[PDB]
């Protein structure tokens, strides 16, 4: 006989299970300047 | 109106299997040796 | 190039490593009794 893995919820089930993930969130939130707006540019009068 | 909740661990019904089967085959092949043996 | 997932249950190997002690040790025991009665 041959036992397969078996295995109910995966560690990606588990962890995704999770409504709010603080490192993804993170990850999105500071990427907020890169995305829509202009860090190099300095503008003097 | 109720919800199920479920054992994240699968094991128990596994070795239940396991515990199965084996016993299965003792349970008949030594059964098969007693009458062997009576006859 | 690839990754390999693996699982986190080393369950089943353990399974597999008992069940196949077991096997083994009851075919071996009533193939010797089956030599043993047709003698």
């Amino acid at each position: 006989h041959e036992f397969v893995p078996l295995e109910v919820y995966t560690r990606h089930e588990i962890k995704d299970s999770g409504l709010l993930d603080y490192t993804e969130v993170q990850r999105r939130n500071q990427l907020h300047d890169l995305r829509f707006a202009d860090i190099d540019t300095v503008i003097r009068a | 109106v109720e919800r199920i909740k479920t054992t994240s661990s699968i094991e128990f019904a596994r070795l239940q299997f396991t515990y199965n089967h084996i016993q299965r085959h003792v349970n008949d092949m030594l059964g098969r040796i007693a009458v062997a043996w009576c006859e």
